[PDB]
């Protein structure tokens, strides 16, 4: 499983996605599954879940 | 942001200083770039 990432630049094309390796024997395991994400207004990061 | 540099004389108050930059985007694009040390006087180089 691997997590990708990627924006808007300035002139409306999309950025080469980052990727993060996920699979951790768990995800894997699920059925099922969502993923989560919001910004944060305290320590300006990306919560991912 | 700059990876890696290379000064090209051994005073490193003279000659120029190569950098290597990469780009925050995936794959990498590496750039190059060069700071002329004879334009740089009490540490300050000037902006040629």
């Amino acid at each position: 499983f691997t997590l990708k990432l990627t924006h808007v630049k300035y002139d409306g094309s999309w950025a080469s996605p980052f990727s993060y390796d996920i699979t951790e024997k768990n995800i894997s395991g699920w059925k099922k599954t969502g993923l989560y994400c919001a910004a944060s207004q305290e320590d300006n990061s990306l919560l991912i879940a | 942001k700059v990876v890696s540099g290379y000064h090209d004389t051994v005073n490193i108050n003279q000659g120029n200083t190569w950098f290597i930059g990469t780009s925050q985007t995936e794959p990498k694009k590496y750039y190059w770039r060069k700071a002329d040390h004879s334009k740089c006087q009490n540490g300050r180089f000037a902006a040629n």
